[PDB]
């Protein structure tokens, strides 16, 4: 019954301004103090701001005070968070969580929305087919190189096969992301059949399908 | 705007306990149990306590701790329109100080009179006696303790009314002076001292009550008194008068919205758990009344058993119980002198801390509104207490009891009901329960349950109204024994009673005609709380 | 601020074990203001144990909390496989509100040697002017593993991006991908490319090689 959905969030350059939102449904929103809690990419929780049920009591963290502004709309059931002078450290998954009773903590958390604060240039990925080699099973690969920002959607054969697939999390290097995946099938299946690599980068409107060839 | 704070929690606690627990716990509650079905009376009392007194008790305490200001300023900030409530509360506290203190004056007097090997109120063969005197209470006669308190201590027999105050009892004026000397050197430095004086004035009654429970129970016929005290009669539950006495007792015994709980709490730390304080204190107050009930009636039974006096003639209420009936029994038991001295010292200390809270309500509510006196405390309260003593000399006359009785029946009785009524209305409907719950959550970490909110909004007004209506129904032109007051005495009474409440619309009218805009715009401004 | 420190950072546990993660504070916290949250992978955190000892709704009895002042702890009497998550302590005593560094539960399994496979730069990348040699090391345990690159029998230690996967939800294994990145030139100035896997499952490293003539 209780449901929170964070909206807004995306790519922002330093000094930029963005306004996050959280839609509540399933309870008397005007009776619970709401709170913004962000989570840095290293999976670390940091409380940002708290707002009382009537907006007459506001609290901010030291790293956020003077820049962010938490806001409430009890008419349309909306938790707001306007941000300004955004620094790269503000990059996190911003969660909408509620906590009326301090002796009970945050009993309900939203799905979250991602905010990335970077001066890196949005680039399209290069999709490279990884075929051996220049056995009972065969292992193929796919290299998604030099893109920004996250994420990219990688599937094999339009998502037909899921078993034997290991997609490795991206790692930033010199303002560029590189990701790779590996699929392992029965040595008979390939290259008798087709193993395709489906990479999509929404940020650059990129959709590349690569086919792996024996040579 | 960082104000002083209690130099320890217990100080605040004992201050609130002391204020709440006074002679009413002794000379009114056990009588009401007796009159209204014994143990059965605990039901309407409990329910009225659960839905009427405690919520209001709580409310004012939270209002105090939250707003950090005294009555006038607090209510002014809470609602600019109903700021006159703060004034109405302050002067009520101001009026009560004129008469309430003389009870403590009588206490010390008996304490000084008990420095003898034979208590002077035992016999009927003294200079101040009449042929109508008998050794104990009896229908158609007067008792030795009565004629002592009346013809000797009071010399009331020499006054023909309130127009005829007579001479000044200088033995009494002295006692009243001593009372204010104690009151002054407990409050002149603020809570840093008063928070300690309450360690005695609020704790001694429990020491006294204890050894009196023991002494009372060891006496023959004590259990008979326990029967008169708590023999269940649930037919009283169906009576509306019982629920009315229960309601009235709970209200006046807790004194919520009297501006003193507010004052005391204003010195608390913002994030203090005032909720636990409200509950703990409320219980201790009612628990004290219950204890005092056994204390009183164990002796009452002993009288009805080993002295051969009718229970109807001894089970009384008010000063008649503790100045006449109880000392009468004390004088018949071994080590009478010991029990006498501590009993009088008790109801003295029972009154002192209440008197402290009453005055402190005034001084605090004023320091927050007028920096002129906040800088000059000692001088102000010296002037205030001096005014008390001077006018209080009227209470020390031969017709002093007539003056006391008038103020006791007019000065604060009705006024504080219609003040606290508007208090509940302003908080729960103008300021809103939602805004108040928000405040409480910020302080103690959590909001009040739906129970307290429904009580503050719906039950509390009906509660206060059920009482105000009740006191008006049972109104009678002011009389005492055979003395009936002139018409003008009741007129002046209603003026003193009204001089309070008149502040409610007078300031509302004043601030309304002191702001710019339109009528809807004047309200909006005079409705907006200070934090805006 | 009142910084909460949780230990251990990462905890290895087999189902059936009794574990206890601790939460230490820099300043005293009231027992009614310290709470615990559980966060599964790719999910939002959930209230787990509020006010030190009280379990939130749905939370199984195997969980408990204790402590006071500046020292608190979450205990799992008998760990289940479904308890694989990260646990964060949080104080609601004073502002600003602070969470702990968190403690991550991971499952154990029999030690597995990695199946290694090496890949040469694609023709597409070479035409672009770059050359990345990729090495996959799949389904091993425990997580820590040491890859190394050799060009013409000589060790090379730059232009390499390693990336581990989080613990698999089924076989409880891990996977790492090493990627040696060169320019097309020094890639063509040599021929022999090698990566080998130093892992605890063997005293000898697992080697995979290829030459630019096969
Ligand atoms: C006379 C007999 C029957 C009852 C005696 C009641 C006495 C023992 C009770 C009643 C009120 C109580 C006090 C009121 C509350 C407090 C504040 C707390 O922080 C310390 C204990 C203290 C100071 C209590 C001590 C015990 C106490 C004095
Ligand atoms: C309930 N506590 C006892 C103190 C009560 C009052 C008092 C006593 C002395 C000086 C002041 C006051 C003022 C509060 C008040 C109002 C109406 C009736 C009694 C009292
Ligand atoms: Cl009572
Ligand atoms: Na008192
Ligand atoms: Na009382």
């Amino acid at each position: 019954e209780v449901q929170l959905v964070e909206s807004g969030g995306g790519l922002v350059k330093p000094g930029g301004s963005l306004k996050l939102s959280c839609a509540a449904s399933g309870f008397t929103f005007s009776s619970y103090a709401m709170s913004w809690v962000r989570q840095s990419p290293e999976k670390r929780l940091e409380w940002v701001a708290e707002i009382s049920s009537g907006g007459r009591y506001i609290y901010y963290s030291d790293t956020v005070t003077g820049r962010f502004t938490i806001s409430r709309d009890n008419a349309r059931n909306i938790l707001h968070l306007e941000m300004s002078s955004l620094r790269s450290e503000d990059t996190a998954m911003y969660y909408c969580a509620r906590g009326e009773v301090r002796q009970r903590g945050f009993d309900y958390w939203g799905q979250g929305t991602t905010l990335t604060v970077s001066s890196a240039k949005t680039t399209a990925p290069s999709v490279y087919p990884l075929a051996p080699v220049c056995g009972s099973s065969v292992t193929l690969g796919c290299l998604v190189k030099g893109y920004f920002p996250e994420p990219v959607t990688l599937t094999w054969n339009s998502g037909s096969l899921s078993s034997g697939v290991h997609t490795f999390p991206a790692v930033l290097q010199s303002d560029l992301y590189t990701l790779s995946s590996s699929v392992t099938v029965t040595s008979s299946t390939w290259p008798s059949q087709s193993i395709t690599c489906n990479v999509a980068h929404p940020a650059s409107s990129t959709k590349v399908d690569k086919k792996i060839e024996p040579r | 705007d960082e104000r002083e704070t209690w130099s320890g929690k217990v100080d605040f606690l004992l201050s609130v306990i002391g204020f709440a627990v006074d002679l009413a716990n002794v000379w009114r509650f056990p009588y009401l149990c007796y009159k209204n079905g014994g143990g059965a009376f605990l039901v309407p009392y409990g329910i009225m306590l659960a839905v009427g007194g405690i919520p209001l008790f709580y409310m004012e305490l939270a209002l105090g701790q939250h707003n950090r200001k005294g009555a006038i300023t607090c209510w002014g900030r809470l609602v600019p329109l109903f700021k006159g409530i703060g004034y109405a509360v302050v002067l009520i506290a101001f009026y009560v100080d004129f008469y309430y203190n003389v009870i403590i004056a009588w206490s010390l007097r008996f304490f000084f009179a008990s420095f003898t090997n034979s208590l002077p109120w035992t016999s009927c063969n003294n200079i101040w006696n009449t042929p109508n005197c008998r050794p104990f209470e009896s229908q158609g006669f007067q008792s030795a303790a009565s004629e002592y308190f009346n013809r000797y201590i009071l010399e009331l027999n020499r006054s023909e009314g309130i127009h005829d105050l007579g001479a000044i009892k200088w033995d009494m004026a002295l006692c009243l002076l001593i009372v204010y000397l104690i009151c002054y050197f407990s409050l002149w430095k603020g809570i840093s001292t008063s928070g300690k004086v309450v360690w005695f004035t609020a704790l001694f009654p429990y020491a006294a009550l204890l050894i009196l429970l023991i002494r009372g129970l060891t006496l023959p016929g004590s259990f008979l008194g326990i029967q008169y005290y708590l023999t269940p009669n649930f037919s009283a539950i169906y009576k509306a008068e019982v629920w009315a006495d229960a309601a009235t007792q709970v209200f006046f015994s807790l004194g919520p919205g009297f501006g003193v709980l507010l004052a005391y709490a204003s010195y608390n730390k913002y994030h203090n758990n005032v909720y636990k304080d409200a509950l703990l204190t409320s219980f201790i107050n009612s628990a004290t009344s219950f204890i005092a009930g056994f204390v009183i009636f164990s002796v009452l039974g002993y009288m009805a058993h080993t002295l051969g006096v009718r229970i109807e003639d001894v089970a009384t209420e008010g000063p008649g119980l503790v100045f006449v009936v109880y000392p009468a029994a004390i004088a018949t038991m071994p080590a009478s002198t010991f029990w006498a001295l501590i009993f009088f010292m008790m109801l003295a200390t029972l009154g002192l801390d209440s008197s402290f809270g009453g005055s402190e309500a005034i001084i605090t509510a004023l320091s927050d509104e007028f920096p002129k006196i906040k800088r000059n405390r000692e001088l102000f309260v010296a002037g205030l207490f001096s005014l008390y003593f001077v006018v209080g000399l009227a209470s020390c006359t031969q017709g002093g009891f007539y003056f006391f009785h008038l103020l006791d029946r007019y000065a604060a009785g009705y006024s504080i009901l219609v003040a606290v009524f508007f208090e509940a209305i302003a908080v729960s409907w103008i300021y809103g329960t939602n805004r108040f719950s928000e405040d409480i959550r910020d302080m103690i970490g959590f909001p009040p349950g739906r129970y307290w909110q429904v009580c503050w909004r719906f039950v509390a007004p009906i509660f206060l109204l059920f009482i105000t209506v009740y006191l008006l129904i049972g109104y009678e032109p002011l009389t005492y024994a055979d003395y009936v007051y002139p018409s003008w005495a009741n007129a002046l009474g209603w003026c003193i009673a009204g001089s309070s409440v008149v502040m409610i619309p007078a300031v509302a009218i004043f601030k309304l005609l002191s702001t710019p805009g339109s009528l809807r715009q004047r309200f909006t401004i005079l409705t907006t709380p200070w934090r805006d | 601020e009142n910084v909460l420190t949780q230990s251990p950072a990462i905890m290895s546990t087999s189902p059936g074990e009794k574990v206890t993660m601790t939460c230490r504070a820099s300043s005293s916290v009231g027992s009614s203001y310290l709470h615990w949250y559980q966060q599964k992978s790719g999910a939002s955190p959930k209230l787990w144990i509020y006010s030190t000892s009280n379990l939130a709704s749905g939370v199984p009895a195997r969980f408990s909390g204790s402590g006071s002042g500046t020292s608190y702890s979450l205990t799992i009497s008998s760990v289940e496989a479904e308890d694989a998550a990260t646990y964060y302590c949080q104080q609601f005593s004073g502002y600003p509100l602070t969470f702990g560094s968190g403690t991550k539960l991971e499952m154990k399994r029999a030690d597995a040697a990695p199946t290694v496979s090496i890949f040469p730069p694609s023709s597409e990348q070479l035409t672009s002017g770059g050359a990345s040699v990729v090495c996959f090391l799949n389904n091993f345990y425990p997580k820590d593993i040491n890859v190394k690159w050799k060009i013409d029998g000589s060790e090379r230690q730059n232009g390499v991006l390693n990336s581990w996967t989080d613990q698999d939800s089924k076989d409880s294994t891990y996977s790492m991908s090493s990627t040696l990145t060169l320019t097309k030139d020094e890639y063509e100035r040599h021929n022999s490319y090698t990566c080998e896997a130093t892992h605890k499952t063997s005293t000898s490293p697992i080697v995979k090689s290829f030459n630019r003539n096969e």
